[PDB]
């Protein structure tokens, strides 16, 4: 397994403020079901994306998904573990903080995930029940695939 | 893990220019072939200059420098000629050098143009590209110039006098589809000669999976080596350098293992 | 009000202590009155230091030059030992004092 | 001083193109047309003839050290 | 003035600014070529930020290898507006300004004279203080 | 007065070896190739030919200092495949590529002249 988050997202906005980077846009996405607010920086020229497209967003601690760590090294000869290749767009990054609305006594009911994919950042807000899998300073894989 | 098969077509081929396109090949090999055009191609140029009398208003090493830059026809005998460093004989011999003799004295009042025509070689194969006339120095009445020069075999790495080629125009991806360079305003950039797109559009759509291929060449010879011999000797020299590296590597591997 | 809210360590809440401190240390902090006395003494000393600072630094200039960067090494300790802010700590406040 | 052969930027021979350039300038052509007729398409070559000044003529005015 | 006097200056600084942006993405061969000029590189190629469809590294990802040890520093890019710290996107930085270096890895931001330059609290100052002169020398040289 | 002789980018004087192989201890089965009196013309050539090999994990070239004439090539392959063998195979690959290119260019020139 090794899966941290699984949901289907819809793109509501692209450039609420503007086009700061030509090759990188910021997907402002609202999710069905879980009601997961997502902000994501996606490289555009390699993986184009426009408004209002259903894409499956998958957050996984490992790509093999059989329960083994990836040791954080790039080896193209690692096909034999049957890496999860069902997704068109794959990112690797590191979550750098977890923010929530908890204050002293009461617990956090809603959390926000801050993951940096080597500079491309993402915010993931929603109820903490399904977002509890994220731990600060842990390697995270982002998986994307367009849907009809 | 093996060679891609390169293909070549020759668009324009003259006595001073050859224009060819290399396809289905890597960027680095195209660049190295371009660099060997300038650097590694052997050629015959004057190196050893001895002046007996120099009455010209230009001092000795000035006219020596001008002589060294004079191109010499080496289309054939540059291969059989050996480098003076590797030659068995001391100084210079006909198997390692070519002797040039210059002897001009201005007797008439009008200025005499000492040109490449006045250079006299011992062998008829190396003519200073005179089948106008390259000007060495001008002489007024009473001035004289006599010198003896030897021409050696060298390549562009040593000195620019051994450059066999004029400006080598190299170009790949004319309509910018790989986005190797990003135009801040693509509309104001003139379309290349090899551009394949229509006039209205500026750049081809970006190709994420593309890699540099179809490297357009334009080799302009300086008149010493005819332009196709330049590229042929360039390929031969690059292959020879690779083979020597292979031999030394094999010897090193056997020695260390 | 902010100084007291930030530096007092109000132990009476019994819910903030559970949230931030380990379950074992909460009973130790509450039961023993010596813990509370030492903590109140620490806060009193901190208030005296506040008064001394306000005497030393009029105009409220809080930027000062000091040998070692406390916040930076606190952050370094958080990262070296993989400290998780989401979880209660195992550090006894009397041990800190 | 004198026209430099082997244009510095690329290396094309321009030491033989000075007298012809002077003739073309003197008879009909402007500098641009004269340079075009000499086959100098790269501006690095055209700057060699166009910006050249020929002090070799001035140096020939003085009597030689030996007659 | 308890500041570093040497700093990444002029050409290398401008190229650092242009290289640290989100916009930059480096292919396999360019990554290898850049990596060999890193004297303190351990020999392990980091996994690219983008894996599919093609492996693309990022300027910050490679720069994080230059940063010695585990350096923690927070700076702000010269472009950083004052509205960001007040409202939302405080830790998201839509213009990718501000600087966060966590566990010796450049997580986000644009580097400029405010980070690698000769100023108090600069990234190089933190490198000298936390690590030492010898390692900071290699940090300078590798950056250059 | 300190200008080096023009023949120091290609000429090997007494003592230096044309190539040198030093194993890299930081990572397994990775070697360091040091080529003396040589520059980007082949540095880039073996750098790019190595990347064609699927069994090469790391490949490149660099010049330690432009005023000196030396190339350091670092090759890392998959286990059970020596980097020296990969470097040799790449050189032979480039030799074959150049020979084929020369033959095709001669054919093309024969087609262009009186054809
Ligand atoms: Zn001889
Ligand atoms: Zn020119």
């Amino acid at each position: 397994a090794g899966i941290l988050f699984e949901d289907i997202f819809d793109v509501k906005d692209i450039d609420p403020e503007g086009k700061k980077f030509d090759r990188v846009s910021r997907l402002h996405c609202e999710s069905e079901s879980f009601k997961m607010d997502l902000i994501l920086d996606v490289n555009i020229q390699i993986y184009p994306v426009d408004l209002g497209d259903k894409f499956r967003l998958v957050i996984a601690s490992t790509l093999y998904e059989d329960g083994t760590l990836d040791d954080g090294e790039y080896n193209p000869t690692d096909d034999r573990p049957s890496r999860a290749d069902q997704f068109e767009y794959v990112m690797y990054g590191k979550v750098y903080r977890i923010e929530g609305d908890e204050t002293s006594t009461e617990a956090a009911t809603r959390l926000s995930a801050y993951v940096s994919y080597g500079g491309l950042l993402m915010r993931l807000q929603g109820d903490a029940n399904n977002l509890h899998g994220f731990e600060v300073d842990s390697r995270v894989y982002l998986l994307m695939k367009k849907l009809a | 893990p093996y060679a891609n098969q390169p293909t070549v077509r020759i668009t324009e081929l003259t006595d001073e220019n050859v224009k060819f396109i290399i396809e289905n090949t890597d960027l680095a090999v195209a660049n190295s072939i371009r660099r060997v055009f300038i650097a590694e191609v052997p050629i015959i140029a004057i190196d050893w200059v001895q002046i007996d009398a120099n009455s010209s208003v230009l001092h000795d090493e000035f006219i020596a420098h001008r002589l060294g830059l004079i191109p010499l026809i080496s289309d054939d005998i540059v291969d059989k000629l050996q480098y003076s460093r590797d030659c068995t004989c001391e100084e210079f011999c006909p198997e390692c050098s070519v002797e040039f003799t210059l002897d001009v004295r201005c007797n008439e009042d009008q200025t005499r143009h000492v040109t490449s025509r006045d250079l006299i070689s011992n062998s008829p194969r190396v003519i200073p590209v005179t089948s106008d006339d390259i000007l060495i120095v001008k002489l007024r009445k009473g001035q004289e110039l006599r010198l003896r020069a030897y021409a050696k075999k060298g390549f562009g790495k040593e000195h620019a006098k051994w450059n066999p080629t004029a400006g080598v125009a190299f170009e790949y991806d004319p309509d910018n589809a790989l986005r190797h360079t990003v135009y801040p305003k693509p509309e104001e950039w003139p379309k290349s000669e090899y551009s394949e797109l229509d006039e209205d559009e500026s750049q081809a759509p970006y190709d994420p999976n593309g890699k540099p291929e179809r490297f357009y060449y334009n080799v302009e010879s300086c008149g010493s080596l005819r332009p196709e011999t330049i590229v042929l000797s360039a390929l031969s020299g690059l292959k020879k350098k690779l083979s020597d590296l292979q031999t030394q590597l094999s010897h090193e591997i056997q020695s260390d293992v | 009000k902010a100084f007291e809210k930030k530096f007092r360590f109000d132990y009476t809440n019994e819910r903030a202590l559970r949230r931030t401190l380990q379950e074992d240390l909460v009973k130790d902090v509450l039961s023993n009155a010596h813990i509370q006395n030492e903590l109140e003494r620490e806060f009193e000393r901190m208030r005296e230091d506040r008064e001394v600072l306000r005497v030393i630094f009029p105009t409220g200039d809080s930027k000062v030059v000091l040998p070692c960067n406390l916040l930076r090494m606190i952050w370094n300790a958080q990262k070296i030992f993989h400290i998780n802010p989401r979880l209660p700590s195992d550090l006894h406040p009397i041990k800190v004092v | 001083m004198i026209i430099p052969v082997r244009c510095f930027t690329c290396g094309k021979i321009v030491g033989n193109k000075w007298e012809a350039y002077l003739g073309l300038l003197q008879a009909e052509y402007t500098e641009g047309d004269a340079l075009d007729a000499l086959g100098l398409k790269r501006y690095c070559c055209r700057r060699m003839l166009l910006a050249h000044v020929d002090l070799i003529e001035k140096l020939l005015n003085y009597a030689p050290l030996e007659k | 003035s308890n500041r570093p006097v040497m700093g990444i200056v002029q050409d290398t600084l401008t190229a650092v600014r242009k290289f640290t942006k989100r916009d930059v993405f480096l292919e396999r061969g360019e990554v290898m070529n850049l990596l060999m000029f890193l004297s303190t590189w351990d020999g392990k190629v980091p996994q690219p930020a983008i894996l599919k469809p093609r492996p693309l590294w990022t300027g910050k990802q490679i720069f994080s290898l230059i940063i010695p040890g585990h350096i923690n520093c927070i700076r702000t890019h010269s472009t950083h507006p004052d509205d960001e710290d007040s409202g939302p996107y405080k830790h998201i930085s839509p213009g990718d300004t501000k600087v966060v270096v966590e566990n010796g890895e450049l997580i986000m931001g644009i580097l400029c004279k405010k980070s690698l330059g000769t100023s108090a609290g600069s990234l190089v100052h933190i490198s000298y203080l936390e690590m030492g002169h010898d390692i900071t020398r290699l940090f300078y040289s590798n950056i250059q | 007065m300190n200008a080096p002789p023009a023949f120091e980018s290609f000429l090997l004087f007494e003592g230096e070896k044309k190539i040198t192989i030093n194993k890299d201890t930081k990572v397994p089965n990775a070697c360091l190739f040091t080529i003396n009196k040589e520059d980007h013309t082949l540095g880039n050539i073996i750098k790019s030919q190595l990347l064609k090999d699927p069994q090469v994990l790391f490949a490149g070239y660099k010049v330690p200092h432009p005023l000196e004439h030396k190339i350091i090539i670092r090759v890392q392959t998959t286990p059970d495949y020596s980097p020296q063998e990969a470097f040799t195979n790449a050189i032979t690959d480039l030799i074959s590529e150049l020979s084929l290119l020369e033959e095709r260019f001669r054919v093309a020139i024969k087609d262009k002249q009186e054809g």
